[PDB]
């Protein structure tokens, strides 16, 4: 059976169950209500009664599987989100639920065209060069993304700052221009 | 500096996490709420913000989230004159009960070996005054020696014969690196350097530093000792420009060391169940042993060899990092001939005639020759018997007898094994004899004469007296 | 494999040894009583 | 709880993995709820790795697991003397409780250098072969090696029997209490073992320490700590002990079970990567204290028995490596009638002559070098009369006057008319004529260690006088 | 053990190869006891050969199996990761 | 300069697990952050396996690591002779930059079958019992095989001093430039090795790839390979070069290594399925181009020691298998006297007679044929007085080659002189002489024909042979030598 593909891709469990459940919430167009259902369901595994009783390893995976089963029923989710905690009670993952949350949550974090971006700085730099650094940047972007930037101070680099752009790196701090100035020097 | 906690601890291997700070590789790290220092060395970044280590003491007593804090550097030990006389571990503690080591600097006893052209291509004979030694494969100053040997040929007699001769005659700050070998030997060279007035409690003049981790100790004060010892050798070489001496025994035991928990790292074991790492950690630790344009350092090496191998991992690894190996042999202590270096295995980078003379030259070749030849025939003697050989043959046996017994010699340390009285031969003596004896000049005194004496005189006043008796 | 048969032990070895000294025992005796 | 509480996440073959306890140390006992004890050797971030000293046949997944709070550890005493106790102190000889006011770790360190000091006195085994030729002294580890069934136990039990002699005179500093540690034995042998000992009246001043086959793995693995801690007591107040590791073999491969049931993975043999330490870090616990420390000491006699003659085997290698010398004993020599069947030519002492006294060091000096002299030409008459001299029957240790008596006999000339199948038997008659009419002469060779001319002159006419007699 | 299997196939092979010398030898000195001498060196060297034939067929199964040992240490010391 | 990257994910042993790097290629060249090189070995589905080329603790869980979009490649080019070098080729002597022009891709694919021609050419070493017994041709592949300290590193450096006569001539199609690949040495007996070719004066026309028993386990795997790279550079442009591995056993440790951390499944000896792929790869570049494509050609000497002489062990068997034929060291001959140790019965060549001059040829057959003999016949020394004339005869010419093979350290003959002596040997001019002055007589002898005879030696050095002119004043030189002789 055909599997739509998630455009990132997470491994491990966490990922082969986000991957499955996006390839199932795909074929029905219902993404954005499977995200905001994962988000709810793993804010509920946060409970610390839920927590202590989910994490418990001698606690009967019939019974838990059950109270999983009703308290899904108490929020009245959809099929799919009901299927995946079933699926992962039933295979006893529950422990790396929130780790597939995240993972979903990640994989529609680049469907939404958000491209994660951090700047990092010597000292927190104000909003008028953030503003430019915006525009400046999107210009990097393709067709229909928008930035996510997490504006870091580091004064270690003493100048410039160090971009990341999804995975692109540049290096404008003046920490390794003078390393590299120095290493002509020397080499 | 930084904190974790501890969140495994599986043998001699303990995993930390830090939330803040992860230390690089080969930091060392102090473990909280201990009666003694444990210290536990980072070998692995695990991901996920833990590390592995390697425990410096045992991890017995040890509590899953028991605080560890981050020195921010590798084991730092003292260096200094004032580790003179001293015994320290390998991390650097006093373990003589004489109190703290005030040194004014600390080295980390990781470093970087020299490089290439801080190299240095002298070769000058040392001479020992022991006669194979320095008839066949003679040692150098500035060189690695290294003794190969199984378990009771006489690693440890040669060594403190070695430090006996050339530490005594010596001006340069010796070093000893006890690596995982038995603590009653560690008492006893204690002693006789404190009674020899090498060791000097009272006014300090003293001229040799002690490291010690023995047989008790984990594999990872068993690894890193040598390292310790090393770095104590490497500031007397760097910060002070001496020549220094560095004796280890037993080496093999730091490369056995990093097996024991090679596995527990994580690591596919190679073959003869060595780590995968053998002959790189071999380099790295044995590449910062040399003389370089700053300094000297002569280093005299046990190795154990596994079973009388040789060919096992870890000293045939060892062969290609020494310019003189002496190989003791079993068949040749079976025989009563001490010490049991092998003629016919021994060798040396400068037993070339440029450097020693051509004199000297021939006449190592030339009993190495008749020793081979009577290896030779020793397979017609044992099918034809010794009464149907040739004339020149049986000359030949005769001759290769006498060498035999005549190589041996009897060790200031072995008075209490032989109850004989120590020689040590000088280089022009033991060449001199030699050739008198491949030269035909004593082939009417018998062989026993020759056996456990010093020079030649010697032999012949033997061969009168067991005469004059009988 | 030019020691092979006493390096290997047993019986071809160590009667090799013993023949090897007698023969250089009694020479020692001849050797020693003209001296 | 899930602090100082557990619950068993799964049972089988002796290892459970243990859910919570989170403030369990490395090594510290836990109980489960069937009243069983375990180590927890693993600490794990999800689980705790418990070797079980039972039968895991009576833990179940789910029960209740608690902590001691203490590392593990035995009684030590002198209430111990004359009990056989299993591996973690409890008596089984039947006869009630032992009354030990003290406990101690089993796996303590050995002390270092300056607790130490050189090996001086004599322990004496009683047997020609063994106090002549390869002697030992206290503070010294001599492994017996061997095939199966060459008797290697029999020199233990002949060396316990005769501390006999020792215990029950008058000075504190001659007296030796002994301990027997049986490991991976039958039942029915150590049963056997213990009537040997009460018949010789030998089990007032031994204690057996029995883990035998059908004991756990934890247990055969920590018997032989929980017996040198038995000793340490001793060695450490000033006394004498001497301990026997029956055999390290055994204890190696319950160790190998534990540590591959324990997922740990298997080195060379599928031995863990450090069983090496395993038997160095209980090696090293013999030593003899310096008179800061009571001048005690703790002998160790371990045994390590050999498949089909391969003493280039991984543990034989290992345990050859440790200790100070060995006693080789083989088969060949066993059928040929040489009984202790021990090969001189490869049994090493490494304390050597300054393990023994000196009216034995003078004789056994002449002794080693014929005997030397023969084997090399196998006087061939005088070389057949001592070897027939070392030769000994079983539980039957000599006093070391005796020794000396016969060795001389032997050696200075007054056997070299007799038969050689008459050897033994003039043997055994000349000793009872001197304990029948010279017990002078005896007391006189004992009490002065030496041999002066008066006692040599005192012997010459007495055994003069008997080889005319006989 | 591979390594006495070697020390005595050396052994063995190098009294072979004396015995045949000494047969060619005596075989030359035959143009009573020299053909006694030369039959009796001829027998030792065939025999010799023979034990040389058995010994090799030993060592070889002794070296298979001791890289065959070696290779499952190696694999079941992976295996266990 | 904007560079896509990738985070450390774990590190250890020389072995970085790297996440994101999603383009990197198979064996590409990447930067982390501390400066650090590293090569990407194993491409997974979820991290990236680099292995270090040099010490991981500047390495830490989070670094950055940059890809560079190359594989490896190092500076090739003439700027290199005289040079020590590491395996990327950067100057470890001191003496400045490489100014080199071209750099060369370290993994390229050897030559095929068609731009080859047959190895015809003689590659002096100097040696007397390798260019008499066991000769080498230009474009062979050649093993120096043999325990330790058996004189395998000494051969190697006989043939690249002895290529001075033909690099100081003008004869360029004779010239022949040496690299010295040292993997996992000590650095001080590279350096003993550097000045004992600089005395030689034979530094001007050899690179010394220097990587050591410190440096990193990637580096000493890709040391043979920058090498071979270095001496393709002469190999493709019409020159000829010789390249000696020492030694290839530890390239093959090093190798052994980065699999087994890498978790790369283990077979015999724990070494990766592909050891052989390696060293194959690496000697197959080793060739003879015909003149279509320049006529160049590549030398390989690899070194290998053995283990107690255990030819059939893993690495032993395959370098084996891959080479041209072997020159065998025995530690028994070189103890009996017997230097160069070389053992002519177990040593090869497969190239054989068509890598020998025509007066080499000429007396090596001879010499050949009755070393053969002397082989069979040798163990009835000890009783050969007792046999026949002929046996006798055997044993005697036998030891006079044996003698007239024995060899000084660090002095390689020209091939006029090597024919001159095994002339004066296989023609029986020796017979009368007895075993223990060959030796001088061969050093005196040799003196003589170099001072009054040079139109000889000349004569046979331009003619390849021993023509009937050359070959009757040969008989009337060696003649009255010997009969004036001591
Ligand atoms: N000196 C001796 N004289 C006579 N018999 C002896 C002597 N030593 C041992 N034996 C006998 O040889 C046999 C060997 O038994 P022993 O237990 O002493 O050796 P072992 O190596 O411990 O064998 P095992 O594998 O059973 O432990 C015993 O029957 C013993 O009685
Ligand atoms: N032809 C020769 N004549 C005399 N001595 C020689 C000769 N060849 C080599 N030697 C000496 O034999 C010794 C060993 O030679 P060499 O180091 O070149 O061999 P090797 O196999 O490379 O040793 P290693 O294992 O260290 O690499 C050297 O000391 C060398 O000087
Ligand atoms: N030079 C020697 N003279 C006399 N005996 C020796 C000599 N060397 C070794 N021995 C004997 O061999 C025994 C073992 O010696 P040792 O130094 O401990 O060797 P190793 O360190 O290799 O185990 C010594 O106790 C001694 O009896
Ligand atoms: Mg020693
Ligand atoms: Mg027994
Ligand atoms: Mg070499």
């Amino acid at each position: 059976a055909k599997l739509v593909r998630p455009p990132v891709q997470v491994y491990g469990i966490e990922g082969r169950y986000a991957t499955a459940l996006y390839s199932a919430a795909s074929k029905q167009n219902k993404l954005e209500q499977v995200e905001k259902e994962l988000l709810r369901v793993a804010q509920i595994l946060k409970e610390p009664k839920v927590a202590a009783s989910v994490l418990n390893p001698y606690v009967k995976r019939s019974i838990k599987v059950k109270s999983l089963n009703d308290i899904t029923a108490k929020e009245r989710f959809s099929p799919l989100t009901t299927n995946l905690i079933n699926l992962l009670a039933e295979n006893g993952r529950l422990s790396n639920t929130q780790g597939v949350v995240s993972a979903f949550s990640t994989m529609m974090s680049v469907h939404r065209g958000e491209v994660p971006c951090t700047v990092t700085s010597a000292s927190p730099l104000e909003e008028a060069t953030l503003s430019e650094l915006k525009t400046v940047l999107k210009s990097f972007l393709s067709q229909g993304q928008v930035l996510k930037l997490e504006a870091k101070t580091d004064p270690s680099i003493l100048g410039g700052m160090i971009v990341r752009i999804g995975e692109k790196y540049v290096d404008m701090s003046v920490k390794t221009k003078i390393q590299k100035l120095g290493r002509a020097m020397r080499e | 500096a930084a904190t974790g906690r501890i969140v495994a601890v599986i043998g001699a291997v303990v995993d930390v996490q830090f939330d803040e700070g992860l230390p690089p590789i080969l930091n060392a790290l102090e473990v909280q709420g201990r009666e003694t220092r444990l210290v536990l060395e980072v070998a692995q970044h695990l991901g996920e913000s833990t590390v592995r280590t390697i425990a410096m003491d045992g991890t017995e007593g040890l509590v899953r989230g028991q605080k560890v804090l981050d020195s921010g550097a590798p084991i730092k030990i003292p260096v200094g004159p004032e580790t003179l006389g001293r015994i320290m571990n390998v991390i650097g503690e006093p373990i003589d009960e004489r109190g703290p080591i005030k040194t004014k600097q600390f080295a980390p006893i990781h470093a970087e070996a020299p490089e290439f052209m801080e190299m240095s291509v002298e070769q000058e004979i040392l001479v020992t005054g022991i006669k194979v030694v320095d008839l066949l494969a003679p040692y150098a100053k500035g060189g690695k020696i290294g003794l190969f040997g199984g378990a009771g040929v006489g690693k440890t007699v040669l060594i403190m014969e070695l430090i006996n001769n050339v530490a005594k005659a010596h001006g340069g700050y010796s070093v000893f690196a006890g690596v995982g070998e038995r603590t009653r030997e560690g008492n006893d060279l204690y002693h006789e350097m404190i009674e020899s007035g090498v060791i000097n409690l009272k006014d300090a003049t003293s001229k040799v530093a002690l490291v010690y981790g023995q047989m008790n100790e984990p594999p990872g004060a068993r690894a890193r000792v040598a390292l310790t010892g090393l770095t104590v050798a490497e500031y007397f070489r760097d910060q002070e420009g001496q020549d220094v001496l560095l004796f280890i025994d037993n080496i093999f035991r730091f490369t056995q060391a990093g097996s024991e928990v090679s596995a527990l790292l994580g690591r596919i074991p190679s073959a003869v169940g060595y780590q995968p790492t053998l002959a790189t950690d071999m380099g790295t630790m044995q590449e910062r042993i040399t003389t370089t344009k700053k300094g000297s350092i002569t280093s005299v090496q046990a190795i154990y060899v596994p079973a009388d191998d040789l060919t096992d991992p870890a000293p045939a690894t060892t062969f290609a990092h020494l310019d003189a190996t002496t190989v003791l042999s079993r068949a040749i202590a079976e025989l009563g001939i001490y010490p049991a270096v092998d003629p016919l295995d021994s060798t040396s980078r400068i037993m070339d005639p440029n450097i020693v003379g051509s004199e000297h030259y021939d006449v190592a070749r030339g009993v190495q020759k008749i020793l081979q030849d009577y290896k030779s025939l020793q397979d017609i003697i044992a099918i034809l018997g010794m009464d149907e050989l040739s004339e020149e043959d049986k000359l030949t046996v005769s001759r290769a007898r006498k060498i035999q017994r005549f190589l041996s010699q009897p060790f200031q340390v072995a008075e209490v094994f032989t109850g004989h009285m120590g020689k040590l031969v000088p280089l022009k003596e033991t060449i001199k004899g030699f050739q008198q004896i491949l030269a035909g000049e004593y082939d009417h005194l018998p062989e026993q004469a020759f056996y456990m004496v010093g020079p030649i005189e010697e032999a012949v006043a033997k061969a009168d007296k067991l005469a004059e008796e009988h | 494999g030019a020691g092979s048969i006493r390096e290997a032990g047993g019986a071809f070895g160590k009667r090799e040894q013993a023949e090897e000294e007698r023969y250089f025992r009694a020479q020692s005796r001849e050797q020693l009583a003209a001296l | 709880d899930l602090e100082e509480t557990g619950r068993v996440l799964s049972i089988g073959d002796g290892i459970a993995r243990v859910h919570g306890l989170r403030n369990v140390q490395a090594e510290e006992m836990v109980e489960f709820s069937s009243g069983l004890k375990g180590m927890s050797l693993n600490l794990e971030p999800d689980n705790v790795g418990v070797v079980v000293f039972g039968n895991d046949k009576l833990i179940k997944e789910g029960d209740i697991v608690k902590r001691t709070g203490a590392i593990v550890d035995v009684p030590v005493g002198e209430e111990l003397l004359g009990r056989v106790v299993d591996a973690l102190g409890n008596a089984i000889d039947g006869k009630g409780p032992i009354g030990s006011k003290t406990r101690r770790r089993v796996g303590l360190k050995a002390p270092g250098i300056i607790p130490r000091i050189s090996v001086r006195e004599p322990m004496q085994t009683g047997i020609k072969a063994v106090d002549s030729l390869v002697p030992i002294g206290r503070g010294q580890r001599e492994l017996i090696i061997g095939d199966r069934q060459t008797g290697k136990t029999s020199i233990a039990i002949d060396t316990i029997i005769n501390q006999k002699r020792f215990n029950d005179g008058s000075d504190e500093k001659k007296k030796l209490y002994c301990i027997y540690v049986a490991i991976g034995q039958k039942r029915s042998t150590v049963a056997q073992l213990v009537k040997r000992l009460t018949d010789a009246d030998a089990m007032k001043y031994t204690i057996v320490v029995s883990a035998t086959a059908s004991d756990a793995a934890p247990l055969q693995y920590l018997a032989p700590y929980s017996g040198c801690s038995m000793g340490e007591y001793f060695r450490d107040n000033g006394k004498h002990a001497l301990i026997i590791y029956d055999d390290l073999s055994k204890q190696a491969v319950a160790y190998r079970q534990m540590s591959l049931l324990l997922r740990r993975p298997p080195g060379r043999e599928a031995y863990p990567g450090d069983v090496f330490y395993l038997h160095s870090r209980l090696l090293e616990r013999a030593a003899k204290m310096n008179d800061a420390f009571g001048g005690g000491s703790l002998t160790a006699l371990p045994v390590i028995e050999t498949q089909a003659g391969d003493v280039s085997a991984y543990i034989p290698t290992n345990v050859i490596s440790i200790t100070d010398g060995q006693i080789f004993l083989e088969t060949e020599l066993f059928y040929k009638g040489i009984r202790p069947a021990i090969n001189v030519g490869l049994s090493v002492s490494r304390v050597g002559s300054a393990a023994q006294t000196r009216a034995m060091k003078q004789v056994a000096g002449t002794m080693k070098l014929e005997l030397a002299q023969y084997r090399e030409v196998a006087l061939l008459s005088r070389g057949v009369r001592l070897t027939e001299l070392l030769k000994q029957g079983q539980y039957s240790p000599m006093a070391i006057e005796e020794q000396v008596a016969v060795i001389y006999a032997g050696v200075r000339g007054y056997l070299d008319k007799l038969e050689p199948s008459k050897i033994t038997k003039f043997e055994n008659a000349f000793l009872s004529h001197v304990v029948s009419q010279h017990q002078a002469l005896l007391g006189t060779i004992r009490a002065d260690g030496k041999i002066s001319e008066q006692s040599d002159a005192k012997l010459k006419e007495i055994v003069t006088n008997f080889l005319a007699g006989f | 053990t591979l390594k006495d299997i070697t020390r005595r196939l050396k052994s063995i092979k190098n009294i072979q190869k004396i015995t045949k010398s000494m047969k060619m030898v005596a075989a030359a000195k035959y143009a009573s006891e020299q053909s006694a001498r030369m039959t009796a060196m001829d027998n030792a060297s065939k025999n010799a050969s023979e034990m040389i034939d058995k010994l090799t067929l030993t060592f070889n199964r002794t070296r298979q199996a001791v890289i065959t040992k070696e290779l499952i240490e190696i694999i079941s010391g992976a295996a266990a990761l």
